[PDB]
C-alpha cells in the first residue's frame, strides 16, 4: 500500500549504484568464474546448513563480487572472504545470525578464527559499510504482488532461477537484479501457468518482455543445462517441500521469444 | 576524519559499547557527538553494523546525520553531529509550565517528515521513544539511535520479535503477530504526540500483559469489528477484559479537534487502517504549522 513505489524507485536507484564491475574477473590475476561458481555453491550448502534466508545468500554474493571488484585475491583466500561475507549477511540480515565458532567450522579449519574476524573488518572497510544491497530477491517479492491469483510453485521456482544466476558470473554480472528478477518470473510463471509477465509490472517496472529478452535467454538456456552444471547445491536444495519441489519440474523447451 | 582532530569536552550518554562524548574538532570547530564501540570476541556487532549501514544511507534534516566512521584496530568511533538535548531532557526541563502548542505541532511534523523518509527508504526505527530524539537551539529535532532498526522487504517478513521498549511497544508486536512493517513506527510516535502534551507517558506498562491492557483500558479491548483477525492472534486470550472505549477526548483532554482526529488515526489498533507517516503530514492539525525555537536554554 504505502511506500511501496517509492521503495521500488529507491531499490531501482540503489542497484545501479551497488553494482560490481562488469568486468572484474579478467582483472583477477589467480580466480576464475570456475572458482567463483564453487565458492557460491558451497554458500548454498552453508546457508541449508543453517537454515539462512535467502536473502542473505544474496547479499554475500553482492559482497564478495563488490569486494573482487577492488580487491586482488589469491585461490587459497578466496573462501575467507566468503566466509567473511556470508558472516557480515548473516549479521546484517538474520534474527539469529550463526555464531563465529560455527563460520570457523565449516571451512573445515582451513582458517582461524582471528583471520575470520581480520577478513570482516576488511571486507567492512572496502565496501565503506554500504550493506544495504538491492538483490533479485528484493525484486521477486514485490513481483510476487502481481499473481493472479498468488501460486506457490511460481514463486518458488522464481526464486530457485534467481538463484542459478548468482552461480555464473558470465553471464549474470552484466544484468541488474530487478531484471534477473524479472526474467525469472516471467519464466517462472510461463513454466507453470503458461502465462506471461504481467501488464502491471510493465506498468510498474517499465520492463517488457523485448526488454527482458537478452536476460531471459540466457536463463532459459541456465534452466535447461542445470541438471548438467558442475554445481548442484541449489538443485537439491530446491527439491525440499519447503520449495514446493520446484527444482523437478520440468523446463520448458521454448519459449516463442 | 581521525582521532587526533578531535578534542573530547564531556560524557552526554551511555548506550553500549558504551559511551557516548560531546567532542570539538580543532582545525574546523565543528561540534559532534563520538559514539564509541568496542570490538567480546564476536566481531563487529550486529547492532553496529546496522546502524551504520543504514545511516549511510538516510540523509534528512530530522534524522541525525552521520557524519563520520573512525576504524582502527580495537575500537570503532561514529562520529554525528552534535544536537543539545534528547526530547526526554526537554520535558523534564519543561516539567511545570509545558510544552507550548506551535513546538508540539512543530516536533510532530518534524518526526512524521523523518519517519516517512524512513519508510520511503525501506527502514524501520523500531525504537522510537522521547530519549532517541534529538532536539537542537534552532528549533529541529530529529530521528536518533537507530541500533535497533533495519531494513525491511516489501511484503516484509517475520523479524525480531523483541522490538520497542514496551511502553512504546504497539498491540500487533505485543499480541505476537507474525509480521509487523511500518505501522509499528507510528504506534510509537503517537504514544509520544500524548505524552509531548501531557509530560507522562500513555500506557506505562511493567510487563507486557499490563502494557496490553493499559492499551485496552484507554481505546478499548479490540474485537473482529474494530480488529479483523486479532482474536486469533498468538498472544490473545479470550479470557481478557472486554473494556469499553472511552470518550477519546479524555485521553489527552487539552487536545482540540484536529489534535485528537490526528492521534486516533494513529493509535488505530489494526495496522491496516493505521495513518502512515506520509498521509499524517497532510493532517489539518498542520494546516498551520511553523518551526519556533525552543522556549528553552
Ligand atoms: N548526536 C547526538 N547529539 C547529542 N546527544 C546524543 C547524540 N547521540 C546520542 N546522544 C545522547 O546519548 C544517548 C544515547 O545514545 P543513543 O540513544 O544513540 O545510543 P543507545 O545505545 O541507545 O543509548 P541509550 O540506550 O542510553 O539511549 C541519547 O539518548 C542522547 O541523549
Ligand atoms: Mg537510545
Amino acid at each position: 500500500p504505502d511506500y511501496h513505489e517509492d521503495i521500488h524507485t529507491y531499490l531501482r536507484e540503489m542497484e545501479v549504484k551497488c553494482k560490481p564491475k562488469v568486468g572484474y574477473m579478467k582483472k583477477q590475476p589467480d580466480i576464475t568464474n570456475s572458482m567463483r561458481a564453487i565458492l557460491v555453491d558451497w554458500l548454498v550448502e552453508v546457508g541449508e546448513e543453517y537454515k539462512l534466508q535467502n536473502e542473505t545468500l544474496h547479499l554475500a554474493v553482492n559482497y564478495i563480487d563488490r569486494f573482487l571488484s577492488s580487491m586482488s585475491v589469491l585461490r587459497g583466500k578466496l573462501q575467507l572472504v566468503g566466509t567473511a561475507a556470508m558472516l557480515l549477511a548473516s549479521k546484517f540480515e538474520e534474527i539469529y545470525p550463526p555464531e563465529v565458532a560455527e563460520f570457523v567450522y565449516i571451512t573445515d579449519d582451513t582458517y582461524t578464527k582471528k583471520q575470520v574476524l581480520r577478513m570482516e573488518h576488511l571486507v567492512l572497510k572496502v565496501l565503506t559499510f554500504d550493506l544495504a544491497a538491492p538483490t533479485v530477491n528484493q525484486f521477486l517479492t514485490q513481483y510476487f504482488l502481481h499473481q493472479q491469483p498468488a501460486n506457490c510453485k511460481v514463486e518458488s521456482l522464481a526464486m530457485f532461477l534467481g538463484e542459478l544466476s548468482l552461480i555464473d558470473a558470465d553471464p549474470y554480472l552484466k544484468y541488474l537484479p530487478s531484471v534477473i528478477a524479472g526474467a525469472a518470473f516471467h519464466l517462472a510463471l510461463y513454466t507453470v501457468t503458461g502465462q506471461s509477465w504481467p501488464e502491471s509490472l510493465i506498468r510498474k517496472t517499465g520492463y517488457t518482455l523485448e526488454s527482458l529478452k537478452p536476460c531471459l535467454m540466457d536463463l532459459h538456456q541456465t534452466y535447461l543445462k542445470a541438471p548438467q552444471h558442475a554445481q548442484q547445491s541449489i538443485r537439491e536444495k530446491y527439491k525440499n517441500s519447503k520449495y514446493h519441489g520446484v527444482s523437478l519440474l520440468n523446463p520448458p523447451e521454448t519459449l516463442n521469444l | 576524519g581521525s582521532m587526533e582532530n578531535f578534542q573530547k569536552v564531556e560524557k552526554i550518554g551511555e548506550g553500549t559499547y558504551g559511551v557516548v562524548y560531546k567532542a570539538r574538532n580543532k582545525l574546523t570547530g565543528e561540534v559532534v557527538a563520538l559514539k564509541k564501540i568496542r570490538l567480546e570476541t564476536e566481531g563487529v556487532p550486529s547492532t553496529a553494523i546496522r546502524e551504520i549501514s543504514l545511516l549511510k544511507e538516510l540523509n534528512h534534516p530530522n534524522i541525525v546525520k552521520l557524519l563520520d566512521v573512525i576504524h582502527t584496530e580495537n575500537k570503532l568511533y561514529l562520529v554525528f553531529e552534535f544536537l543539545s538535548m534528547d526530547l526526554k531532557k526537554f520535558m523534564d526541563a519543561s516539567a511545570l509550565t509545558g510544552i507550548p502548542l506551535p513546538l508540539i505541532k512543530s516536533y510532530l511534523f518534524q518526526l512524521l517528515q523523518g519517519l516517512a523518509f524512513c519508510h520511503s527508504h525501506r527502514v524501520l526505527h523500531r525504537d522510537l521513544k522521547p530519549e532517541n530524539l534529538l532536539i537542537n537551539t534552532e528549533g529541529a529535532i530529529k530521528l536518533a539511535d537507530f541500533g535497533l532498526a533495519r531494513a525491511f522487504g516489501v511484503p516484509v517478513r517475520t523479524y525480531t520479535h523483541e522490538v520497542v521498549t514496551l511502553w512504546y511497544r504497539a498491540p500487533e508486536i505485543l499480541l505476537g503477530c507474525k509480521y509487523y512493517s511500518t505501522a509499528v513506527d507510528i504506534w510509537s510516535l503517537g504514544c509520544i504526540f500524548a505524552e509531548m502534551v501531557t509530560r507522562r507517558a500513555l500506557f506505562p506498562g511493567d510487563s507486557e500483559i499490563d502494557q496490553l491492557f493499559r492499551i485496552f483500558r484507554t481505546l478499548g479491548t479490540p474485537d473482529e469489528v474494530v480488529w479483523p483477525g486479532v482474536t486469533s492472534m498468538p498472544d490473545y486470550k479470550p479470557s481478557f477484559p472486554k473494556w469499553a472505549r472511552q470518550d477519546f477526548s479524555k485521553v489527552v483532554p487539552p487536545l482540540d479537534e484536529d489534535g485528537r482526529s490526528l492521534l486516533s488515526q494513529m493509535l488505530h489498533y489494526d495496522p491496516n487502517k493505521r495513518i502512515s507517516a506520509k498521509a499524517a503530514l497532510a493532517h489539518p492539525f498542520f494546516q498551520d504549522v511553523t518551526k519556533p525555537v525552543p522556549h528553552l536554554r
